[PDB]
């Protein structure tokens, strides 16, 4: 039941208590993502497009 | 700013959207004349969703009325609140469609649809962001059938990103104009199957049934029928048109578990008989909402199971008594519902009751007992296909067998499909 | 009408249970995977319980204290013995017991062996025996090297504790037997002991100059109608019930069943219960738990009552599953949803 | 002195984003025009309030704080608001039409759009900071703007701000206070994608934030309002620290070296107590132990779970008002005693406490009564994983069907990512496990 690291000042305090001791994707990949859906949207409403050309 | 574009279209379409305008314009006081005239601002919150603000405060129902003849929009123009619409927003034939979803479609529809396409580019193109379209006719008769369903081809094609909102009025023998409205049925919801979001099914048969049963009239008018599509299409667009917490892709996006699987079937409460002054309780409201002798769709949902279930209570009652009663019905018929979609039946409140009600509750049910339905017409259908009766009408329009051959085997993939959701 | 789901097809006690809540008109059953369920009839073994108590309106029960496992597993119960101060290492009720993981995996090895040297040394008694969960394979012997070198032949965890050289024997007969007594506890931690108990009773007469039969030291209900030979002799499927074992502490000690062992027994069941009581009760939690318990008991020629094990999902004598199973529907079910005696269990009152 | 800029996303980010900076102005007596009479630096200071105000030369403070939503509906309170004068319009960023609920439509369709606006906006707040720590981002798992949009938010800001760190204050869905069926398939999928973005987490589920308001505060259907006024007193304990002179969790830095031992872990539970209902006559005020007691009950936990069947990794107390060291450890030492408290064996088994004596200020008119000492208990259990285990289980129903698959298709996501994101999830389901069970 220690308390170590007992610092104090105006607005309050802190301290801690030990009760027993112990025992990323660059700026090309995202732009890649993004515009690999946009085409992907982009072949859907072709054919959708191709079927009400038909 | 998210502002719906409506159409109306044939016989059916027309005098529907008619009610349906007269009811709303009542609820955001609205007069004849397009003069607000309200005690409220939760009137006018959601107002521009269906209306266009003109000059001197003025407020035109953002509506285009569309028919191959002019006798029934003679009628609306001359009727009560025939003046509010925009004369210009009158698209309109001289031919007639004979009940023939073929003139519709192909020939006489046809040499009108480009003109009222250019009034609906007029009305998109003042709409700071037009959430999409939403269409009111029957799927019996010529035009809002055969010309409707070819006015929403075409409007996926110029606006392929909005949603596309139907009300289909669905025949039945019991209130048949022609013998061949499974024709002209069968050839529509396969447009609706590919082309639309949602659409509201009304069977005029449950209509019917509604009235002479539950409502007790005796001989039921086309009148009488539209005056509950009136009290139902207020409801379903109470999210749309009244502050909450829902716009059109939204309602999609949770009610539309599969693209094809997109019907639903309003239902209405209460449905008393003039005992009419009887206060209604909300205990009241859940069991006739969920009662099949309360909706629209003549679909015995005990047959079926729900796939996504939306109810709206309006009027100054207890959410906490609404949360209630709806989570009872839920926890005493779960056999009904399906089992793989949580949370499946959602609940809103409004403030603002229906005109002449303390309080009531509108049913929108996306239950795979619709199937029901698309059988029946499926029936009637190749009852005559099966010997060609009638298709002169149609094959000298231009058609062909085939097409109709076509039609046949995409409705009743339509009933697979939701059998197999069945099980 | 209430609503409840069965995921453990395999439970003969809950099987009935259910059977007479849809007697009840007022009790429906639904699919093992819907959600939407007032009563949980939960599996045995990795039961949801993180799924409980989230439907809106819906007041959620379950069968299971989370947790109980403590209590119910054969190396469990050891060391939440030695390691509760509410029970400590010189509990007076439990056979001195130590956990010993086979070699080929924390370990009492050594404090055995030192335990079992002193005894070797001081010419008492040394049998003990080796026992584990994953059995169905026991070992009695008074030699550590056999029992060290049996546990290590297997893969699991097993426990050695101190074999009752001189246990109670039956007459006539000259035989062992075990006290199997049911214990209910509903939602608001109420002990309930069920009245009726049974011992299941060996037919071989005791032997204790060899360990290595093991049909006349164990009285499971399965051995003896298997290895023994004289399976429903003196009664009917070596069942005894507290009637007529009453009746003979009475005709041969001159003593109640009440008082030289019920004591013992409905004292162990608080001190057990009330010992895991802060860390399974569901007093404040968004479910509601109830657990039935089967505890098994020794008696020794000294008429004192030993602990053998706390079993979590037991069974039920043939003859008593009418009687305790609707009393489980009144006390723990019934007791958190109400339908539209003589009480027939005997409340351990306690401090919460 | 290190700034911290504040980011919130969709309808609920924003909105709990107006309950926080109205808590904040109160606690730092600044007025609704911006003015603080208390501060006696115009026009400039590196005091512990200026970690989330900066300052005008005509005495404004102003939030470093950016709300974005893909539907002007919501942030058009906050230009009209109590509190308009506070931020200029730079700071509220809004679009046209919302993403429907849809992850894929927030993160891909309509978030390419307005990405980079958003950046600028921020570098905007950045370029006034003299040593930047991190961020706060406010946001749901349900909303396809909050979900969707968000992740993508964090891959951008892990690029353009490399060192700096990011916390969460995510709302978990509830059913309760929800119209929105496709929450689990949102929620999967934004903690997939923003899980190695966030170095801390903190969940709150709408179905505690409910219960809390209708069993401590007798409101029989709460608004958000109420929930959102309850969110940023939590909000508040937890930032306080940044914001207060002292010692304890001093910069965002200090809230992984404190609660995430190991990465991947970074969602720790939250307790608040006391919650009292205004409306009362009057409260017997809790002690110290009482309140500290309260802690570790399920009642007041952001998050329901059972804290006694799961390991501690870390804790922390966040103490503010009438408190002092000596009784904080008197109490601590009567719960171990009584409650259940396993730690790890590869974590010390202690308590970082820290106290603060500003006592929890309350909102005119709100529904929490004035409390003169009130407890915030941040730890890191296994036992939070139940949350994860209900969501996946959901998840799970729908997507044997594939049932709404198509609306996240449709928008140009694969359907692939929806079986990675789970066995992402699967993952953190299983990591959670290897730390707790035996
Ligand atoms: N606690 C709290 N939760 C909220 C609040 N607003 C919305 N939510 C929750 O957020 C979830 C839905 O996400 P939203 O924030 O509404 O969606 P969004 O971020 O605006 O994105 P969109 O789908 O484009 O509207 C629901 O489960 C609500 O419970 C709020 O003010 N406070
Ligand atoms: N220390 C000991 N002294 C005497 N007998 C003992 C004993 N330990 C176990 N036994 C015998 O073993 C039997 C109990 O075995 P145990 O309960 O460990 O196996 P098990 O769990 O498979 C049977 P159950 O069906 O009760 O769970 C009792 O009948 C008892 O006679
Ligand atoms: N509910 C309702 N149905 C109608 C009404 N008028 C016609 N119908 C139905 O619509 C079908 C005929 O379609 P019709 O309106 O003539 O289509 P049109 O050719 O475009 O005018 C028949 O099955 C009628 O039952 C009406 O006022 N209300
Ligand atoms: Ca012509
Ligand atoms: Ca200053
Ligand atoms: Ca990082
Ligand atoms: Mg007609
Ligand atoms: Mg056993
Ligand atoms: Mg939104």
């Amino acid at each position: 039941m220690e308390v170590i690291e007992l610092n104090k000042c105006t607005s309050g305090q802190s301290f801690e208590v030990i009760l027993k001791p112990p025992s990323d994707p660059s700026l090309e990949e995202i732009q890649k993502k993004l515009e690999a859906a946009e085409e992907r949207r982009k072949y859907q409403e072709a054919e959708l497009l191709k079927h009400l050309a038909e | 700013m998210r502002e719906i574009v409506h159409i109306q279209a044939g016989q059916c379409g027309n005098q529907i959207g008619a009610k349906f305008w007269e009811v709303i314009s009542d609820e955001h006081g609205i007069d004849p004349t397009g003069s607000y005239h309200g005690d409220s601002d939760l009137q006018l919150e959601r107002i521009n969703v269906y209306y266009n603000e003109a000059t001197g405060n003025k407020y035109v129902p953002r509506a285009i009325l569309v028919d191959l003849e002019p006798g029934t929009m003679d009628s609306v123009r001359s009727g009560p609140f025939g003046q509010i619409f925009r004369p210009d927003n009158f698209v309109f034939g001289q031919s007639g469609a004979g009940n023939n979803w073929a003139k519709g479609h192909y020939t006489e529809g046809a040499e009108l649809v480009d003109s009222v396409l250019d009034v609906v580019r007029k009305e998109s193109e003042s709409c700071d962001c037009l959430q999409g379209f939403q269409l009111t006719h029957s799927l019996g008769g010529g035009t809002g059938s055969g010309m409707g369903t070819l006015l929403i081809s075409k409007i996926r094609e110029e606006y392929p990103d909005r949603i596309m909102n139907t009300f289909s009025v669905m025949p039945s023998p019991k209130v048949s104009d022609t013998v061949v409205e499974p024709y002209n049925a069968t050839l529509s919801v396969h447009q609706l199957v590919e082309n639309t979001d949602e659409t509201y099914c009304i069977d005029n048969e449950a209509l019917y049934d509604i009235c002479f049963r539950t409502l007790k009239l005796t001989t039921p008018t086309y009148g009488d029928l539209n005056h509950l599509v009136s009290a139902t299409m207020s409801g379903v667009t109470t999210c749309l048109r009244f502050p909450g917490q829902a716009d059109l892709r939204k309602l999609a996006v949770n009610m539309v578990p599969f693209p094809r699987l997109h019907f639903f079937m309003p239902g209405f409460a209460p449905l008393t008989s003039r005992q009419q002054y009887r206060a209604l309780t909300v205990p009241e409201l859940t069991q006739q909402m969920f009662d099949s002798k309360n909706m629209m769709a003549a679909c015995d949902p005990r047959h079926g199971r729900y796939l996504t279930v939306a109810a709206i209570f309006r009027g100054r009652m207890s959410m906490k008594e609404v949360d209630e009663q709806m989570l009872n019905v839920q926890n005493k018929n779960s056999s009904y519902f399906v089992e793989w979609i949580p949370n499946n039946v959602k609940t809103a409140v409004c403030d603002i009751p229906p005109r002449g009600l303390k309080m009531s509750a509108t049913f929108i049910g996306n239950s795979t007992a619709i199937q029901e339905l698309f059988k029946r017409i499926s029936e009637q259908f190749t009852a005559m296909f099966r010997r060609k009766a009638f298709l002169h009408w149609y094959t000298g329009e231009g058609m062909d067998e085939m097409e109709f051959t076509e039609a046949e085997s995409n409705m009743n993939d339509l009933v697979s499909e939701y059998q197999q959701y069945q099980d | 009408m209430y609503t409840f789901v069965v995921r453990d097809e395999n439970s003969s006690v809950y099987a009935e249970v259910s059977r007479l809540l849809l007697a009840t008109g007022q009790w429906k059953r639904l699919r093992k995977d819907n959600p939407r369920f007032n009563l949980m009839l939960g599996e045995r073994n990795r039961l949801p319980f993180g799924r409980l108590g989230h439907e809106p309106g819906l007041v959620q029960l379950v069968n299971y204290y989370r947790g109980a496992d403590k209590l119910c597993r054969k190396a469990s119960l050891v060391k939440l013995i030695k390691t509760s101060p509410e029970l400590s290492e010189s509990c007076t009720w439990f056979p001195e017991s130590y956990v010993i993981y086979p070699t080929n995996l924390t370990d009492e090895r050594e404090v055995f062996l030192a335990a079992y040297n002193r005894r070797r040394e001081g010419r008492e008694g040394n049998v003990w025996i080796a026992k584990s969960s994953a059995g169905a394979g026991i070992l009695i012997s008074s030699e550590a090297s056999e029992l060290l070198d049996f546990i290590d032949e297997q893969g699991q965890v097993h426990v050695i504790q101190k074999y009752l050289e001189k246990p109670l024997l039956l007459e006539p007969g000259h035989r062992k037997f075990d006290i199997r007594s049911w214990v209910l506890v509903d939602h608001l931690y109420n002990i309930y002991l069920y009245r009726e108990g049974v011992l299941r009773t060996s037919s071989e007469p005791y032997n204790s100059a060899n360990f290595q039969d093991k049909t006349c030291h164990l009285t499971n209900h399965c051995i003896q109608k298997e290895y023994s030979k004289n399976y429903g002799r003196y009664e009917e499927g070596n069942e005894m019930f507290f009637e007529e074992f009453n009746q003979y502490l009475m005709d041969a000690l001159n003593t109640t069943l009440e008082n030289s062992i019920l004591l013992q027994i409905k004292h162990i069941i608080r001190s057990c219960l009330m010992c895991i009581e802060p860390a399974i009760s569901t007093k404040h939690l968004h479910y509601q738990s109830f657990q039935l318990f089967g505890f098994d008991f020794m008696v020794d020629e000294e008429l004192k009552v030993w602990l053998i094990e706390v079993n979590g999902a037991p069974a039920c004598a043939q003859k008593l599953y009418a009687e305790l199973c609707q009393g489980i529907v009144d006390v723990a079910i019934s007791s958190v949803f109400p339908l539209a005696p003589t009480s027939i269990f005997i409340k351990l009152h306690h401090h919460h | 002195m290190r700034e911290c800029i504040s980011i919130h996303v969709g309808q609920a980010g924003v909105q709990i984003g107006n309950a926080c900076w109205e808590l904040y102005c109160l606690e730092h007596g600044i007025q609704p025009d911006g003015q603080m009479p208390s501060d006696k630096t115009i026009g400039g200071g590196d005091d512990s309030f200026n970690t989330f105000f900066s300052e005008t030369g005509a005495g404004k403070h102003v939030p470093r704080a950016v709300f974005v939503d893909l539907e002007p509906t919501v942030i058009d309170e906050v230009r009209t608001g109590t509190y308009r004068q506070l931020f200029h319009p730079e700071q509220l960023i809004t679009g046209k039409e919302d993403a429907a609920n849809n992850y894929a439509r927030g993160h891909y369709t309509i978030g390419k759009e307005i990405i980079d606006l958003v950046l600028d906006r921020i570098r905007k707040l950045a370029d006034q900071c003299t040593g930047l720590q991190g961020f706060l981002v406010f946001h749901s798992f349900g909303g396809g703007t909050g979900s969707g949009f968000t992740s993508l938010l964090m891959e951008r800001l892990s690029v353009d701000y490399g060192k700096k760190s990011k916390l969460e204050f995510s709302i978990y869905p509830a059913p309760q206070v929800s119209t929105a069926v496709v929450e689990p398939y949102n929620s999967i999928l934004t903690t997939h994608t923003t899980l190695e973005h966030s170095d801390c987490a903190f969940m709150v589920d709408n179905e505690a934030i409910y219960d809390i308001c209708r069993r401590n505060l007798d409101i029989e259907r709460p608004t958000y309002t109420n929930l959102n006024r309850l969110i940023s007193q939590i909000v508040s304990s937890i930032t306080a620290s940044l914001r207060f002179d002292g010692a304890l969790n001093v910069d965002l830095t200090e809230f992984q070296t404190n609660l995430v031992p190991y990465p991947r872990i970074h969602f720790p539970l939250a307790t608040y107590a006391p919650v009292i209902s205004a409306e009362k006559a009057y409260h017997e005020q809790l002690s110290v132990a009482e309140i500290t007691n309260a802690c570790f009950e399920p009642a007041n936990q952001m998050v329901k779970c059972d804290p006694r069947h799961g390991k501690y990794m870390a804790c922390c107390l966040l103490y503010r008002g009438d408190v002092v060291p000596k009784d904080v450890n008197a109490a601590i030492a009567t719960i171990k005693t009584k409650r259940s408290i396993q730690f790890v064996d590869w974590c010390p088994t202690g308590f970082k406490v820290g106290i603060n004596y500003q006592p929890p200020t309350v909102v005119p008119g709100g529904d929490l009564a004035k409390v003169q000492r009130a407890v915030c208990m941040l730890s890191n259990t296994t036992a939070i994983a139940e949350a994860w285990a209900r969501l996946d289980h959901k998840f799970d129903l729908m997507y044997a069907k594939r049932a709404f698959v198509h609306w996240y298709v449709g928008e140009g996501m694969e359907e692939g990512e929806f079986s990675e994101a789970r066995e992402d999830m699967a993952a953190l389901e299983k990591d959670y496990e290897e730390v707790g069970v035996d």
